[PDB]
């Protein structure tokens, strides 16, 4: 009705319908999981839109990257958005380390990364930004801490978060039981239930191929490290067993 | 593109065939004279 | 995108839309008179009576000076007409400094029809609602008068008007008019134009304000006209 | 608008705006240019109100410099502008040549800006049709004829305004080649008036030789004007 | 309907649409297959002829040795990204005297392509690209107009696409572990699936790039004896 | 940064037209006439909540910054009058835009800045003190741009004898009259021990000041 | 490099200015320090700015920055830049650029608007 | 209404599809690339016999080894000729051996295609065919809007085109001499023609294969190849 | 057409997107008292997330939502708005504050800097080209006459000094309230009007928000001459001060 | 990108501005009288709320030691063409050494509304200020509007009920008027047009006499003149 073609303009009742516009291309993306666990974090990435596509190589397609391999960061919207995001990520933190010689905290790269969505959503020219982006990181004596920047600029700090299809559905399972008490080696088996369970495409063969994941925790001395393949596939079965039965 | 140029401004680190360049040097037009002072065999 | 007034934007057939309009404002101000007399150039105007209250008294909201040896009058927007006049005065300033010499007035209309078609043609922005009538002595040519617009075309005039019932004033101008016409002739005319076309019989001294440019002993002197004279010129003009 | 298209490509493969252009030269005053030998006559049509108006400012036979001269039809503002920009640019090939500027670079360069200002954002195109009539570095009389679309084309006897098309269609039936000057005047000024009323204060016809821009006298317009009266009877 | 006039609005279902007009455009391009192996990757691919005293338009364009792309799309869109690609690797090759990363240079274009479709008054590209190479591993990728990279296997844009995706898809598993005359045989197979109008030299593109094999399109004898091997 | 180079064609400034016909008079060998240079001896003390300056002329050292703000210049005449100028009026347009009373810092970091902007060309050594919210607070401006609260200071030519006075006859809490007695006693004394005029005093109350240039 | 680019433009020698002794080299003198008096210092402010805040702040700060600044008059009269003025914050201060004047020649107003916005 | 660069429903650029509507208005142009050289020529469309038919050529050189043909915009034309001329001298500059062909039409189609921010505003509605010999023998080229610049072995632009392009595809057959490529560009353009082919009515720039150079045909030239038509 | 939609005068006035501006901060419904005493300014609002799409879920760290800020070490603040304008309208304050502090060498006044943000958003409303900042701010700060200032500023950008004002949705007939709250305080050590201040505050948002408000859902802060540097008040006295309300 | 959104409308009026001058017709009353002894100038402030600070919301603002200001629109157009005439102000006297004339100042005030009316992208202003002053050419009192024209006033006013206003002062105004009699005509002119009780913080009264600086009458002076 007019005021919905401009990110600038103002709706005459108080709400930028663009801004919803992008929640509902998000929403109607790519899913993404990550929560906290006492070891320390997990975060997972689904592809269940490319089941369609019968071409990718073998786990080649990865959504979640990483900063000073001591951040983990992942997305739920278009790539092309989230990529530029990730180099602005790094781009703050190698400022950081230029002109301050110490490492960039958490707080700091959120708040930027926030602002810098945000300050594509005040002018009228430039292409809001359309990602939903999920920062992580662990450390032994602060435990653990998962942000969640919405592409209006919104910052929260969450203790678990799930953005995309079905993400209802996702939080609730993962509400079922406290996960600050259960181990991040034994919550990968909880994970594939969850999305063997809430997300239809996904069958028993596509959860090796089409899944992604990343830990921070004690074993790799509290830095970035991919789960090994011989991790994933006891887990796989054992939740196959499960949900087949 | 704009990102890196304010990148490499905040970050303090910073050519077709017919641009010329020149020295840095204080006078640049005098700049080969004082290097005929320092040594002939390149001029 | 979508919100472009499109300014410098030709018509269907033939014009520049803004520039109509821009002129329609010229056929909505107060009229404005320009004279050539043997012994000056005379530029009366009307004063629009906002309210009894103003300053009367050296509030010429009409004519204007640019130099020593150049005036103009206006028939349009003031607040645009005050710029213009500043650009004006610059102009002819930086002339004198340059050169050495008083700006020839045909060089300032050419250079302020620079800057209305400067904004008639590049950018954007809307032209300039205003038309002058830049009217001085220079030794070239003797006495001058000019009549600039918005388009940017500008030619000379023995006698002119601008604003409303400008064509009054042009028919009225066209009969009564000698080349051999004394200053007090002159200024007798321009009392009978405004009055005919103010339609009053007895100008009002209030709300008329005269000026000219008389070049004795080989000197420029501009001389602006106030109430008592301008009382004694219009009892003059009933007596005769 | 800065940095905006105001001419752009129609449906139809036209250039609305370059037509709008078109027809605004076509609703200005009509100009009539002729040559032959080594001298080029050139005739504008004069407008003025009687016993107000001054015709000494009204000029439209223009000198670019010292050979070159130019003629035009439509928006006089505009014209006033490219005539300021090719004069600059006359005298700024002057100082690389130190040799007069000839009639071939200077219409070319006009074609060049009436181009840009058809191809560059936040200009609109020159509302004229300027025709430029000077010598070569040959030191032979030629015409050329540019358009608000930026073609320019050589002639031996053009005209343009309005009611262009009648002018053209009598020149092309009576021109004749290696004319004298009186011949070549009575002959432009013949086509003026084919489509101007008949009268001394509307033309201000000048001829054009090494020498300079010669203005005809007003005794000669009026001994002209009264002949063709007695011959159209 | 009304939010397509800008690449900066996006419909009630948050979805663009001059990014879809320029998949399409990709679309209507005319076909190319490439099939990797163990350490042989081949990019074949149809070459369009307008008419038959034209010559036809050649496809594949070598950006450095081991990297060479076919495009399916708008030709200037084309030649503007294999120039920046080119200075790219010749810049690389130059500072630090060594090959540059297959997976650098896809994130810089598509880098590119996402500056160029976010900001207004600028258009994403009508050109899709198979950036292949052998940087120490037989690799395809594929950017779209929307900021994004994708790896496969094998791949095909545009004409016949159904044909040829449909049979790679068929064969998929011989193509792993298999000898260069038969990953030439099958992708030239694929593309006279994708003519469904016959293979010939003039519109032929095979080329071949590899271990101890550089980019550089086949002779005609040896392609002729390829389209030979195919028809019989 | 386009903007600026907008700003910069727009706004005016220092112009440099003359620099190389300049440089071709001074490489060809005259002499040409010199700077006015009014460096005297000045001197100012913080007394009893109340700031004191001195100086000396007729040419009037003492200049105005605010209601509660003096000072007194010594260097190249025009540098010190057009640095005062600026100083005075930045202070009384954030006086007008903040309306707040004006401050010694900001005067202080505001010279700071100007003098530390150009390395030395602007000879340029200011006594700047006053009363402030903080209250009486004296500083040592140099032309390197490094003020200093100090709790008397003394520049100039004759500025050793002065100092010396001062540094004898200074003590803490000491009365306004006893203050302008020593006042003289640095600036009579360096006047008529240094290679003049009458002496100037001025005390810098929180409200209500007075000048006064016949001072002896 | 620098020293511009030559093209083949032919155009060297104009009728409204003459070359410079140093053309573009820009020897460092006392006017070349003034020349980049307040490009520096703004330099200096988007260093602090989109350091300590984050780089987003000076891309904010540069994008308000141009737009106020294209918001001012066509070449010729001067523009007054009053929202520039606001947003770089330069409102409260009074300094050298603002007082003081350049008399400024030789070149048609049309000339200016293609050599100020490339037409 | 819209922009300047925005796609349409089938993915085609609304400017560019209005660019390639305005090049089939224009003169007629022919050329046959044989083995021995490019034999290049035009119409002139004569408005009127006021013309002094010397200013007014279709045919120019973009450089001594390099002939065109312009179709279509006139002044646009010129602009791309002129770009095209000034990077081939500079090519010459920079490096010692004439610029190749291919090259040429390269700069000339980014120059086409710069108009989208990828300063020029709209798109080049011109449709150049340049022709001419380099190190690999003569070379004809194609250029339209689009920018999907195509060689030929035989070609022709202008409005009309389709009988042109049909009696080409009709007529032309390979290893053909030069003299057999002129009559046939005369044959082509007479049967074009909507008057009659006379001496004066015509251009045709030869740039031959040992020669290498832009030779623009005489009057007696055209003369003696119109009289050898066959009936 | 199009009036409603830039920042256009519109016909007979009202300028629409300030009024669309001020609605949006309406809709988010964080109610934020702000209360000047004497050498005290507690400064109170909710410790909610604002109204948008999204919702509120169990598995969130509450104390990190948050409406309260510091704009340098003793002038804090309070943005009510969307969520990305209000910490973007706390960096500019700070830039401000910067800007104040590195040129004139002293800490800024609350009163400079509202007319600063003022002057910023005047700039945003009367330039169309950009969005204008859906946040209404509220300023405390003490001067340096050792006196409490409240401030509070618009979308529309009216800064102005207050004694007692409220932000977010139903200020309309709150502002009643807190004035019968001041009558309370119309008919004393540093800490007793500290607390009296504290309590009225707390009391002020009982009323008008109109539910218990539990310890988990306030942020309490105050600056007087005692400390006058802005910290946020712990939970267990929060809870302290509620049951001592009851 | 850059074009105006203030553009000449069919029949010419410059429609936009003419917005601008509805809300001025919607604003507070703010008066003022040069009298033969000085120079007053009278506003309306309202008490929307009852809580707000007197001495905060200022209206009737000081540029140089001989100039005031009053306004009539929206407040923060009002703050930054102060805080630009007063840098002006300031500018003239680092060029000449002395106080700004107040027909400069209008001048270049009116010069800066016209830009901005004329600017490319950004609408007019939305307010009509009204200049007062004292210089060694006697008094002045000048009106700014948002158009950007400059009329040399005697006793105007500008508000809401501006005609009604403006008849009562021309009914009981003279050239001959000392400060007293035009304060007591200001405060009048401002009761009857309130719609209300007209108390103390209701109104603002400044004056510039004939030789002191420009001074803000308290509020204990504004309510002995309301007596």
């Amino acid at each position: 009705a007019g005021y919905d073609l401009s990110v600038s303009t103002f709706s005459p009742d108080g709400r930028l319908y663009q801004v919803e516009y992008i929640y509902k291309s998000i929403n109607n993306n790519n899913t993404a999981l990550c929560l906290e666990c006492k070891d320390g974090i997990i975060c997972c990435c689904i592809n269940s839109n490319m089941d369609k596509n019968k071409m990718i190589k073998k786990n080649s397609y990865n959504r979640i990257y990483h900063v000073n391999n001591n951040i983990i960061i992942t997305y739920s919207g278009f790539d092309g958005d989230a990529r530029n995001i990730i180099d602005r990520a790094r781009s703050e933190a190698n400022t950081y380390y230029y002109n301050f010689h110490t490492n960039i905290p958490l707080h700091i790269l959120v708040n930027r990364i926030s602002l810098y969505i945000h300050a594509y959503t005040l002018y009228w020219h430039m292409r809001p930004f359309a990602a939903s982006i999920i920062i992580s990181s662990f450390n032994e004596k602060d435990k653990g801490d998962i942000y969640c920047i919405e592409p209006n600029g919104a910052c929260y700090k969450y203790s678990g978060i799930v953005i995309g299809k079905n993400k209802e559905m996702f939080k609730t399972e993962i509400e079922k039981k406290d996960y600050k008490d259960i181990n991040v080696r034994d919550a990968i088996e909880d994970i594939y239930k969850f999305i063997l369970t809430s997300d239809d495409h996904m069958n028993k063969n596509n959860l090796q191929n089409l899944v992604n994941f990343s830990w921070i925790c004690k074993e790799s001395s509290y830095e970035f490290q991919n789960i090994h393949e011989e991790i994933l596939t006891p887990a796989l079965n054992k939740a196959v067993e499960y949900i087949e039965k | 593109s704009f990102m890196n140029e304010i990148d490499n401004l905040i970050n303090d680190v910073e050519n077709d065939e017919l641009e010329f360049c020149v020295a840095p040097v204080n006078v640049p037009r005098n700049f080969i004279k004082y290097a005929q002072t320092q040594n002939k065999k390149l001029f | 995108r979508r919100y472009d007034s499109r300014t410098t934007t030709f018509s269907p057939e033939g014009r520049l839309y803004q520039v109509e309009y821009a002129l329609e404002a010229i056929n909505n101000a107060s009229i404005t008179i320009g004279l050539i007399t043997k012994d000056g150039v005379i530029l009366g105007a009307d004063k629009v009576f906002i309210s009894k209250l103003i300053d009367k008294a050296n509030n010429y909201e009409k004519i204007y000076k640019i130099d020593k040896h150049i005036f103009c009058g206006v028939a349009g927007l003031n607040a645009d007409a005050n710029i213009l006049i500043n650009q004006s005065r610059l102009y002819a300033q930086r002339y004198l400094y340059n050169y050495n010499e008083v700006q020839p007035v045909s060089q300032l209309v050419v250079q302020i029809c620079d800057i209305k078609q400067s904004y008639t043609q590049y950018g954007g922005l809307r032209p300039y609602g205003v038309s002058f009538l830049i009217g001085g002595y220079d030794t070239k040519d003797g006495y001058q008068l000019y009549h600039t617009d918005p388009s940017g075309n500008y030619s000379g005039w023995f006698a002119t008007a601008i604003g409303t019932n400008n064509l009054t004033a042009s028919s009225v101008l066209k009969q009564e008019w000698k080349n051999d016409m004394t200053l007090e002739e002159g200024l007798l005319l321009a009392l009978k134009t405004l009055a005919k076309s103010t339609d009053t019989e007895i100008p009002k001294s209030e709300k008329i304000e005269l000026a000219y440019l008389t070049n004795k002993d080989g000197e420029v002197y501009q001389k602006y006209l106030t109430e008592k004279e301008i009382e004694e010129l219009i009892k003059l003009y009933t007596q005769k | 608008s800065y940095d905006r298209a105001i001419t752009v490509f129609s449906p139809d493969g036209h250039l609305l705006q370059v037509e709008h252009a078109l027809e605004a030269v076509k609703k200005g005053g009509c100009a009539v240019a002729i040559k032959s030998s080594n001298f080029a006559v050139l005739a504008v049509e004069k407008k003025n109100i009687p016993k107000l108006q001054n015709p000494k400012t009204t000029e439209k036979l223009i000198k670019l410099d010292e050979h070159n001269c130019l003629a035009f039809a439509g928006l006089n503002a505009d014209a006033r502008v490219l005539v300021n920009k090719t004069r600059l640019e006359c005298q700024r090939y002057y100082l690389n040549m130190d040799e007069p500027a000839p009639v071939d670079y200077i219409a070319k360069y006009v074609a060049k800006v009436q181009q840009k200002f058809t191809h560059r954002g936040g200009v609109r195109p020159f509302g004229i049709a300027t025709l430029i009539a000077g010598f070569k570095n040959n030191k032979e009389i030629c015409i050329y004829q540019t358009e608000p679309s930026g073609i320019y084309a050589a002639w031996k006897a053009q005209a343009i305004g309005k009611n262009a098309k009648i002018v053209q269609e009598f020149l092309e039936k009576n021109y004749q080649e290696n004319m004298e000057q009186k011949d070549c005047i009575f002959l432009a000024l013949k086509a003026i008036f084919e489509v101007v009323e008949l009268s001394s204060k509307n033309v201000e016809v000048a001829l054009l030789t090494e020498k300079d821009l010669t203005f005809i006298e007003e005794q000669e317009i009026n001994s002209m004007v009264e002949l063709i009266d007695q011959e159209r009877t | 309907n009304l939010y397509d006039t800008d690449n900066i609005i996006y419909s009630p279902e948050g979805r663009l649409y001059q990014v879809e007009y320029a998949s399409e455009a990709i679309k209507q391009g005319t076909c190319a297959v490439a099939i990797k192996s163990k350490d042989y990757v081949v990019v074949s691919g149809l070459k369009k002829c307008i008419s038959k005293l034209s010559f036809p338009q050649e496809k594949i364009f070598k950006i450095d040795d081991y990297i060479g792309i076919s495009m399916s799309g708008i030709t200037s869109d084309a030649k503007v990204l294999t120039k920046f690609m080119q200075n790219e690797c010749l810049s690389h090759k130059f500072l630090y005297n060594e090959n540059i990363n297959i997976e650098s240079l896809v994130r810089s274009v598509a880098d590119k392509y996402q500056k160029n479709t976010q900001k207004s008054s600028k258009r994403a590209f009508g050109v899709g690209l198979m950036i292949a190479a052998y940087h120490n591993e037989p690799c395809i990728f594929e950017t779209r107009p929307n900021g994004s990279y994708f790896e496969y296997d094998a791949l095909s844009f545009g004409a016949r696409s159904h044909a040829s995706k449909t049979y790679l898809e068929k064969n998929l598993h011989l193509f792993e572990e298999c000898s260069l005359e038969e990953l030439i045989l099958h992708c030239l197979k694929a593309l006279k699936c994708s003519l469904s109008s016959e293979l010939t030299i003039s519109n032929t593109a095979l080329a071949v790039v590899g271990k101890n094999h550089p980019w550089q399109e086949i002779s005609s004898l040896q392609l002729e004896e390829y389209l030979s091997k195919v028809k019989m | 940064l386009e903007y600026i180079n907008i700003l910069k064609e727009e706004n005016g400034g220092y112009n440099f037209d003359n620099l190389k016909r300049n440089e071709i008079l001074k490489e060809k060998g005259v002499k040409f006439p010199q700077f006015r240079k009014t460096g005297t001896t000045i001197c100012g003390l913080v007394c009893q909540n109340a700031v004191i300056l001195g100086a000396d002329t007729n040419c009037s050292k003492l200049h105005y910054i605010s209601k509660n703000i003096w000072c007194a210049g010594a260097g190249v005449a025009g540098d010190l009058e057009h640095t005062t100028l600026w100083l005075q009026h930045n202070v009384e347009l954030h006086r007008l835009n903040t309306n707040t009373q004006p401050r010694v810092s900001m005067c202080v970091s505001r010279l700071t800045q100007e003098l530390f902007k150009y390395q030395g060309y602007k000879v340029c050594a200011i006594v700047l003190g006053g009363v402030d919210v903080n209250g009486p607070q004296l500083y040592g401006i140099h032309p390197h741009g490094s003020s200093c609260l100090l709790p008397f200071t003394a520049l100039g030519s004759g500025s050793l004898n002065a100092m010396a006075v001062l540094e004898a006859k200074y003590r803490d809490n000491m009365t306004i009259e006893e203050g302008k007695n020593l006042v003289c006693e640095a600036i009579c004394a360096g006047i008529f021990n240094d290679l003049g005029g009458n002496v100037d005093i001025c005390v810098i109350t929180k409200d209500s000041y007075q000048h006064i240039r016949p001072y002896k | 490099n620098y020293l511009e680019k030559l093209n083949f433009d032919f155009k060297v020698k104009d009728v409204v200015s003459i070359r410079d002794i140093n053309l573009e080299g820009k020897e460092k003198n006392i006017e070349t320090f003034h020349d980049t008096i307040l490009l520096n210092e703004e330099k200096n402010f988007l260093k602090r700015t989109g350091l300590i805040y984050g780089s987003q702040e000076v891309y904010k700060n540069i994008l308000d920055r141009e737009i106020v600044s294209l918001s001012r008059r066509l070449p010729g009269i001067k523009s007054s830049l009053l929202s520039l003025d606001i947003v770089r914050n330069t409102i409260d201060r009074i300094d050298s650029y603002e007082y003081m004047e350049k008399i400024d020649p030789l070149e048609p107003l049309s000339e200016i608007i293609e050599k100020k916005m490339n037409i | 209404d819209r922009g300047v660069n925005t796609f349409s429903p089938e993915g085609r650029l609304f400017q560019v599809e209005y660019a390639l509507g305005a090049i089939k208005l224009g003169s007629t142009a022919v050329g046959i690339c044989v083995n021995d050289g490019v034999i290049l020529a035009s119409e002139r469309r004569i408005s009127s016999t006021l013309i002094e038919k010397d200013s007014v050529e279709k045919l120019l050189s973009i450089d001594d080894h390099i002939g065109c043909a312009m179709s279509g915009l006139m002044a646009d034309a010129r602009t791309l000729i002129d770009y095209a001329r000034v990077e081939c001298n500079h090519y010459k500059f920079i490096y010692n051996e004439n610029i190749n062909i291919k090259s040429c039409v390269e700069l000339i189609s980014e120059l086409a295609l710069d108009f989208s921010n990828l300063i020029m505003s709209r798109p080049f509605g011109v449709a150049l065919l340049i022709g001419g010999v380099d190190k690999n023998g003569p070379c004809l080229w194609y250029t339209e809007p689009s920018g999907t610049n195509t060689r030929f072995s035989a070609a022709s632009i202008g409005s009309a085109q389709e009988g042109a392009e049909l009696l080409l595809q009709e007529n032309y057959k390979k290893d053909m001499t030069f003299e057999q490529a002129e009559i046939l560009a005369l044959t082509v353009l007479r049967q074009v023609m909507e008057d009659k082919l006379s001496t004066s009515n015509v251009e045709i720039c030869a740039i031959k294969k040992s020669d290498q150079t832009f030779y623009k045909y005489n009057t007696d030239d055209i003369s003696r190849i119109i009289d050898v038509l066959p009936s | 057409m199009y009036d409603r939609h830039l920042t256009i005068f519109s016909p007979d006035g009202n300028l629409y997107q300030i009024e669309y501006a001020i609605k949006a901060v309406k809709n988010t419904n964080i109610t934020s008292v702000g209360v000047k005493g004497e050498n005290c300014a507690v400064i109170i609002s909710q410790k909610k997330m604002a109204t948008q799409y999204i919702s509120q879920d169990k598995l969130l760290d509450y104390n990190n939502i948050t409406n309260i800020y510091n704009i340098t070490d003793e002038i804090g603040c309070s943005m009510v708005g969307m969520p990305g304008d209000c910490l973007s309208m706390v960096y500019k304050a700070r830039s401000e504050a910067s800007e104040f502090l590195y040129s004139n060498g002293y800490n800024v006044n609350a009163e400079t800097l509202c007319r600063n943000i003022c002057d910023k958003i005047q700039v945003y409303t009367q330039h169309a080209y950009m969005r204008l900042h859906a946040c209404s701010g509220m300023i405390i700060g003490i001067d340096e006459n050792n006196k409490p200032e409240l401030f509070k500023f618009d979308p529309s950008g009216f800064c102005a000094g207050y004694r007692a004002c409220v932000i977010g949705n139903k200020e309309q007939e709150s502002i009643s309230v807190l004035e019968r709250l001041l009558e309370k305080r119309k008919k004393e050590t540093i800490d007793e009007d500290i607390r009296n201040t504290t309590i009225l505050a707390i009391e002020a948002l009982q009323t008008i928000l109109a539910f218990d408000l539990k310890a988990s859902e306030i942020e309490v802060a105050i600056v007087s001459t005692k400390n006058r540097n802005f910290t946020q008040i712990s939970e267990k006295e929060i809870d302290n001060y509620l049951t001592y309300i009851a | 990108y850059s074009f105006s959104l203030t553009t000449f409308s069919p029949t010419g009026k410059l429609v936009q501005i003419e917005y601008a001058l509805n809300r001025v017709s919607s604003s507070s009353p703010a008066l003022g009288i040069r009298a033969k002894n000085g120079v007053i100038i009278a506003t309306e402030k309202k008490s929307p709320n009852e809580l707000i600070e007197e001495n905060s919301i200022f209206k009737i603002q000081q540029i140089s030691e001989h100039i005031g200001i009053v306004y009539a629109g929206m407040p923060g157009d009002f703050r930054v063409l102060l805080k630009r005439a007063r840098k002006e102000a300031i500018r003239y006297s680092l060029q000449y050494g002395s106080e700004i004339l107040v027909k400069e100042l209008v001048k270049i005030i009116a010069s800066i509304v016209q830009e901005f009316t004329q600017t490319g992208g950004v609408r007019p202003f939305g307010l009509s200020l009204l200049i007062c002053g004292v210089d060694v050419y006697g008094y002045h009192l000048y009106q700014i509007d948002p158009s950007g024209c400059y009329f040399n006033w005697m006793a105007t006013c500008v508000g809401k009920d501006y005609q009604n206003n403006m008849s009562f002062l021309e009914k009981r105004y003279n050239k001959d008027i000392e400060i007293e009699d035009a304060i007591h005509t200001a405060i009048l002119t401002l009761k009857e047009s309130y719609e209300g009780v007209l108390n103390e913080k209701n109104i603002e009264i400044g004056v510039a006499y004939d030789n002191k600086p420009f001074k803000i009458l308290t509020q204990n002076e504004i309510k002995d003149y309301l007596i």
